[PDB]
């Protein structure tokens, strides 16, 4: 009929979804290294998401796996290892 | 009296196009003037939707089509006002545009209202003015909206008073109470212009016509 | 005595209305040309509604076949240096003369999405124009 | 029309209203067209046509403005509150 | 054999252009206020840059310059509000001058 | 109205002359100075309030200035900007941006 007038289809120029920079990769409470990149370097806090610019599956498996390694002996509960205070910053706190 | 009116003020009624306005514009001249870009789809009034073609990348595209239809009668209105003598008012808060209203209508021979429109300009004209004033016999609403985003006063006020209101309505417009609507892009300056350009041509075809068919009619 | 009820019928149905009954004695100047050349839609006042349920608004987003090779064009080689001038009615981008070529292409008989591409590019190479891959 | 005075009020009410004129459609000049059951707010108006004689069988004031308006003959119920502006 | 409003559209720079993001545009400055220049660049509304430190006085009614574009407009939706607010202009960024 | 005021002026031209001929000066040479004078004179009065003394000054200068109808017979009105109401100051205000325009598109003693 008329082959100017639009077709219905998907969105072509959409943008990808955003990623968290953990999706696809397994957050393990063995990981100490890991999940003292998402605590306060001085209370031990666990950040929150509006922090740590994650999704909501990996925020939880994040937090879930921070407190079982406190409990179990493979993470301090009061402060972030200093052996891991190096480590690529991937929180949006700036403290000073 | 009777037969010059019969053949003056219902002659023009008795033709579909007696000015010939559709000549004064077509569905390219409209879109090199950019009078089918609308506001986002955010923006979008529900009672524009059966002017809008569709949505370009969450952008609104205003049927030329119909707006060509729209146009078409707004401007054969507009031609048969002036002819008969109307007055006819042109009205819009754009600030970017009231010069150029102003100065259209000043050379159109018609009269602008850019300004604020003070409440009661129409419903208490009689005690604003004086009791024996004449109000528009038309009003053009460049601009329906206001400077915040609502439609203009004058729109609700021209509808209680019985006076005939073209309006160039946006995707975010009301044209629910404006006569005639003509779909349109009101904040491009090309597409300003281009309507200003056209009611102006009317206008001065009509009142030139009207001149002619009088001379005609009283050299006989 | 023009009625000023605007939200009760248009403004053509209350002056005939009102002339009809007599109130007005004589018809004002522009319902003659209204009666002869009546707008699209008598303008009737209507309070507008917020969609609730499953309803949606009819629009549609424009798209065209040849969105997808813009999107691919621009998703590989980026924007460009070459500027846009929308003034130009007849402007013509590289990414519309990629298009442009991608669709003679295909009409030749090429079915291949990424052979059409990668032989579109080649082609607008020897043709003298500069496509930078953005990775 | 509001008014400290009462002359002042019907003055006011009685010039405003010819600036609010509706027109009413009389079937045969004297009756409505169909039955019209309608809610206002909480009042409720069922209006019944009725045949050349009937009367205005209606709440004294639907008879008031009836008899202004041109209708003869009607039957109406008004049920739910019965507040005059509604 | 007359375009209608589907060829037209079809062959429109501004729909053969994508998402205006990131988009290199050629604005031309049609009016100047102090250091806020106000560029038209063939969309529906214009963008209000700011005259750059470099090059100041070059920048003058009718110069036609090169534009980054972010959003042909500038909307948004608001908590409460019904329809989105829009500020009635562009957003671009100024990356010099066309010659 | 105009021919009130037109009345006022022959009304004053004739009174002029009578009071030139009272005082027994020349009537063409009489100035307002003069009658002001002449006036004082005739009517003294000690109201402190100057506004409130007896007066004889042209009608220009007695009656406030009154606008002038502003349409026609057919009920036209004459300034394009007559429905804004201040239609003399949109129109001042029009001319000062249109001279600002061009003046864009171009380039201790007062109050
Ligand atoms: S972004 Fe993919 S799981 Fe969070
Ligand atoms: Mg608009």
């Amino acid at each position: 009929s008329n082959e100017d007038l639009p077709i219905s289809m998907e969105n072509p120029y959409k943008e990808p979804l955003k990623k968290c920079i953990l999706c696809g990769k397994h957050v393990d409470y063995k990981n100490v290294q890991l999940l003292s990149q998402f605590v306060s370097p001085f209370t031990g806090c666990i950040y929150g998401r509006h922090i740590t610019g994650l999704c909501g599956k990996k925020q939880k498996e994040i937090t879930k796996a921070i407190k079982r390694a406190q409990i179990m002996g493979f993470m301090p509960v009061t402060y972030k290892d200093p052996a891991y205070l190096k480590d690529p910053k991937v929180c949006n706190i700036r403290y000073r | 009296s009777t037969d010059f009116n019969d053949k003056i003020l219902n002659e023009p009624l008795k033709h579909s196009d007696f000015f010939n306005v559709k000549e004064l514009f077509s569905v390219r001249s409209l879109f090199d003037a950019r009078v089918h870009l609308g506001h986002k789809a955010g923006c979008r009034h529900r009672f524009m939707e059966p002017y809008i073609f569709g949505s370009r990348l969450d952008h609104d595209i205003i049927d030329l089509e119909q707006t060509a239809t729209h146009l078409q009668l707004a401007l054969n209105f507009t031609a048969h006002m002036a002819y008969r003598k109307g007055i006819i008012l042109f009205i819009s808060r754009n600030r970017q545009f009231s010069y150029l209203i102003e100065n259209m209508a000043r050379d159109c021979g018609e009269y602008a209202h850019t300004r604020y429109f003070r409440g009661g300009m129409l419903t208490n004209a009689r005690l604003l003015f004086g009791p024996t004033v004449r109000l528009p016999d038309l009003i053009i609403f460049l601009h329906t909206l206001n400077n915040i985003f609502e439609p203009h006063v004058a729109v609700r006020d021209a509808a209680k008073m019985n006076i005939p209101t073209v309006g160039i309505v946006d995707t975010n417009c009301n044209p629910c109470l404006i006569t005639y609507p003509v779909p349109g892009n009101d904040d491009s300056p090309l597409a300003v212009h281009l309507y200003c350009r056209l009611f102006q041509t009317a206008i001065t075809r009509a009142k030139e016509k009207r001149q002619q068919v009088e001379a005609l009619y009283r050299l006989q | 005595a023009g009625s000023r009820l605007e939200t009760v019928g248009s403004i053509f149905s209350r002056t005939r209305d009102l002339v009809r009954a007599g109130v007005l004695k004589e018809k004002p100047l522009w319902f003659d040309v209204y009666d002869a050349f009546p707008p699209l839609r008598e303008p009737v006042f209507q309070r507008p509604r917020v969609r609730y349920g499953k309803a949606k608004a009819p629009i549609q987003d424009i798209w065209y076949h040849e969105d997808r090779i813009r999107a691919k064009f621009y998703s590989v080689y980026g924007s460009g240096q070459r500027a846009f001038d929308l003034f130009n009615p007849n402007f013509k981008s590289t990414c519309q003369r990629f298009v442009e070529k991608y669709t003679e292409l295909q009409k030749l008989g090429e079915t291949d999405e990424e052979k059409l591409f990668v032989e579109t590019g080649k082609a607008l190479l020897a043709e003298g124009v500069i496509l930078r891959r953005v990775g | 029309g509001k008014a400290t005075d009462r002359m002042d009020a019907f003055r006011k009410a009685k010039n405003r209203a010819v600036h609010h004129l509706h027109y009413i459609e009389r079937y045969e000049d004297h009756t409505i067209f169909h039955d019209i059951s309608l809610r206002f707010k909480r009042t409720h108006i069922k209006m019944k046509k009725q045949p050349k004689g009937y009367g205005l069988r209606c709440h004294r004031a639907i008879i008031t403005i009836c008899r202004l308006i041109g209708i003869k003959d009607m039957y109406a119920k008004v049920s739910g509150s019965i507040n005059m502006l509604s | 054999n007359v375009e209608s409003f589907a060829s037209m559209l079809r062959h429109s720079p501004l729909t053969q252009m994508g998402p205006a993001k990131d988009k290199l545009v050629i604005g031309r400055i049609f009016h100047i206020v102090e250091n806020d220049l106000y560029i038209d660049f063939g969309g529906k509304f214009h963008c209000v840059c700011r005259r750059p430190e470099v090059d100041g006085e070059k920048y003058q009614k009718g110069t036609r310059v090169r534009l980054r574009l972010l959003d042909l407009e500038l909307t948004s939706r608001f908590l409460g509000a019904t329809t989105d607010t829009t500020v009635l202009e562009a957003n671009a960024v100024l990356l010099g001058i066309q010659e | 109205t105009e021919d009130f005021i037109k009345k006022q002026i022959e009304e004053f031209n004739i009174g002029k002359r009578h009071l030139a001929n009272m005082m027994g000066e020349d009537p063409e040479t009489f100035t307002q100075e003069d009658i002001d004078r002449a006036i004082a004179y005739l009517f003294p009065s000690g109201l402190f309030e100057k506004r409130a003394r007896p007066v004889m000054k042209h009608p220009e200068q007695i009656f406030p200035r009154q606008r002038a109808i502003q349409w026609g017979e057919d009920g036209r009105p004459f300034h394009y900007l007559f429905y804004t109401g201040k239609q003399s100051y949109y129109s001042l205000m029009h001319d000062v941006y249109g001279m600002l325009l061009n003046l864009e598109k171009h380039q201790i003693g007062s109050r």
